[PDB]
Parts: C-alpha cells; sequence; structure tokens
C-alpha cells in the first residue's frame, strides 16, 4: 500500500536468496552424504 | 471556570471588561454570565476518496482524522466493533488501519407493499414444473454499503391507502387554489401626499386683485425683450464675491481644530471601554424594558446599581485623569448624557408604577 515497486524488489531479493540458499542446501547435503 | 478562563483569554478586552465589572465589584460573575450565556452528514465518497498518502520519499501519510474515522464507524459499525475489541491491547491503530488496506474489505476490487413486494407481486407462485462469485459479493457489498449510507443520514392498511392515494392523484385534474395573499385598501390615500412634512402655512393669495397681478405680469411679459447691460453690474458683482469671499456670509464656519492630537490615544482607547461598557449595561437595560413582569423590576435595579458602581469606580477615576490634563473635550458629556438618561428613565417608570398602584 505504500510503495509498491520497493515491496516488488523485497520480494525479488528473497526470492533470489532463498534460491541462492536453498541450492546451497542441497549441494552441502550431497557434500557430507558423499563424505560419509 | 477553567472553559471560561479559556473564552475570556480568547477576548482580552472582554478579559478585561470582565475584570472591571468584577474585581471593581461592579457586577458579579453569576450577572456577569447571566447574560454572557455543527454536525456533518455522511458523503459515500469518504472510501474511494480517501486513499493512503504515498509520498514519493516512501512516507505513508495516513492523514488520520478523526472525522473520517466517525464517517468510517457509522458506515461501518463493525469497523467500530474491531477498532474496540483490539485498541488499545490487542493491537495499534496504525497497524490496524494497515491490516485493513491490505485486507480484501478495503481492496474489495419493504414497508410500502405496492411497488415493492415483488414476491408478492404474481397471483400464481407455482413450484418449477410449469466471476460469478465475485460480481455478486461485489453487488452485494455495494448494496450493503449503500444502505448503510441511508440509513446513517437519519441518524397497515392507511398506509398503502395513502401511497395509492399519492400515486395515482394527478396535479393537472385536481384543484389549483394558490390563493394565500391579503388583499389590503387603505381608507385615506391622502396621508401620504403630504406625508411627515410637517404643517406649512401655504397662504392663498387674496381676492380677484391676485388675477389683476397676474393679468399685469401677463401683459408686462407679453412685450419683453431680451437685456444683456442690466443683467449683472460690477457693485452686484462686488456683493456677490465678498459673499462668496473666505470668511464671508455663504462661507459658514472655517478652518477647525485637530481633535486627535486634544486626546491623548490611551484615553481614546478607555473611552473606547467605557462606550462599549456601558453599551452592553443599557442595552440589557433595555432588553428588560418595558417591565411586563414583576420579576423585571428587580433586575433593573440590579441594572441600575451595576451602572451606578461602574460610573463611581471608573468614570470617576476616568475624569480625574482627564481632569489632571485640563483635556477640553467633554467625551464624558456623552457618558453623562446615556446615564442621566437611563436613569431619568427608570425614574419615570417607577413613578408609573407608583401611579397605577395608587
Amino acid at each position: 500500500i505504500e510503495t509498491p515497486e520497493q515491496a516488488k524488489t523485497r520480494e525479488r531479493s528473497e526470492k533470489i536468496k532463498l534460491e541462492f540458499e536453498t541450492y546451497l542446501r542441497r549441494a552441502m547435503k550431497r557434500f557430507n552424504k558423499g563424505v560419509h | 471556570l477553567e472553559e471560561k478562563n479559556r473564552m475570556l483569554q480568547e477576548d482580552p478586552v472582554l478579559f478585561q471588561l470582565y475584570k472591571d465589572l468584577v474585581v471593581s465589584q461592579v457586577i458579579s460573575a453569576e450577572e456577569f454570565w447571566a447574560n454572557r450565556l455543527q454536525d456533518v452528514g455522511i458523503s459515500a465518497a469518504f472510501l474511494a476518496d480517501v486513499r493512503p498518502q504515498t509520498d514519493g520519499c516512501n512516507g505513508l501519510r495516513y492523514n488520520l482524522t478523526s472525522d473520517i474515522i466517525e464517517s468510517i464507524f457509522r458506515t461501518y459499525p463493525a469497523v467500530k466493533m474491531k477498532y474496540a475489541e483490539n485498541v488499545p491491547h490487542n493491537m495499534t491503530e496504525k497497524e490496524f488501519w494497515t491490516r485493513f488496506f491490505q485486507s480484501h474489505y478495503f481492496h474489495r476490487d419493504g414497508v410500502k407493499n405496492p411497488l415493492l413486494d415483488l414476491t408478492a407481486l404474481e397471483d400464481k407462485p407455482l413450484d418449477e414444473g410449469y466471476k460469478e462469485n465475485s460480481n455478486a459479493a461485489i453487488i452485494k457489498r455495494f448494496n450493503h454499503h449503500s444502505a448503510m449510507v441511508l440509513a446513517a443520514g437519519l441518524r397497515q392498511p392507511a398506509v398503502k391507502r395513502a401511497k395509492l392515494q399519492e400515486s395515482i392523484e394527478y396535479e393537472d385534474l385536481g384543484k389549483n387554489n394558490s390563493v394565500k395573499t391579503i388583499a389590503l385598501n387603505l381608507k385615506k390615500s391622502d396621508r401620504y401626499y403630504h406625508g411627515p412634512t410637517p404643517i406649512q402655512s401655504l397662504q392663498y393669495a387674496t381676492s380677484q386683485d391676485i388675477i389683476n397681478s397676474f393679468q399685469s405680469i401677463r401683459q408686462e411679459m407679453e412685450a419683453y425683450t431680451p437685456k444683456l447691460t442690466q443683467v449683472l453690474s460690477s457693485s452686484a458683482a462686488s456683493s456677490t464675491i465678498t459673499a462668496l469671499s473666505p470668511g464671508g456670509a455663504l462661507m459658514q464656519g472655517g478652518t477647525q481644530q485637530a481633535i486627535n492630537q486634544m486626546v491623548p490615544n490611551d484615553i481614546q482607547s478607555e473611552l473606547k471601554h467605557l462606550y462599549v461598557a456601558v453599551g452592553e449595561l443599557l442595552r440589557h437595560f433595555w432588553s428588560c424594558f418595558p417591565v411586563n413582569t414583576p420579576f423585571l423590576e428587580e433586575k433593573v435595579v440590579k441594572m441600575k446599581s451595576n451602572l451606578e458602581r461602574f460610573q463611581v469606580t471608573k468614570l470617576c477615576p476616568f475624569q480625574e485623569k482627564i481632569r489632571r490634563q485640563y483635556l477640553s473635550t467633554n467625551l464624558v458629556s456623552h457618558i453623562e448624557e446615556m446615564l442621566q438618561t437611563a436613569y431619568n428613565k427608570l425614574h419615570t417608570w417607577q413613578s408609573r408604577r407608583l401611579m397605577k398602584k395608587t
């Protein structure tokens, strides 16, 4: 209801950070499972 | 007391007048204030017009105003319930407004029988043998809001017969009396021909000698020739100039005196204050007059006592202040005239009352 473009940019930043951190999480799980 | 003090502060001259009338014991505060002593309709545009002010520097200026909230409460009593059930404990007011903006509540995008009972308009109600949801919701809530606004605007066979009579009657084939006037015809119209002009000694001329004079002048001017030298003379011209000369009889009076410098501006302002005070006192006196009830007698007696007290406590010091400067202006004379006129009026009315009783 206030500066919708700022809210959309925040949502995009959250989305890209979430994708980055989730793929990092998957890579870390692959790494430790391979170590085991 | 606090409200009265604030109101007096809003008018310092009255506050000064109130002080000069009460502290000087001229009048009591009860008698002082004895004579001394906005709703907005519901508009349907209070929602669409009112928007969250989105100032460019990411400013969400709500501009929360009491009238807007009152209009919302009147139109939507549910909002009043939500406000009363949440603040100040469950949630803050601004957070509630923000939730209202984000909620779907904001971003939503018969007494008369004959012509209202649509269910009863048909005498054959047999059985059924002989984004639509969004649109329906929008229509329903719009109708609800309109009904709420209409209701907030306010804040039997006889009825049916009256409605039918109103509906059927034709203004053309009725009555058109419209004669709500009273004619006037005075008795003697000659009163206005010679009106408030007093009687004048409009003397009539003599007997037929008047006709003789008329014939004489008629013959005299019947053979007339224009003249030029006889029109005026220097001696007559000199007399006319002298009459028109400065200081002449036609030039009545002459130069005058600067009254402004003769009286100090402080004395002038105090004279204005005394004028207003005496004027209001005498206005109340004349409002009481004429005394048609026994209660008015005591009120006018108190008025005279207040006038006497005010005169003694202010004008006499004011008279002394003027007299020390030896001002030649008789400003006090006007006040004395008014006071004596009122006192004589009251004394004469008392004399009349005594005469009527005896």
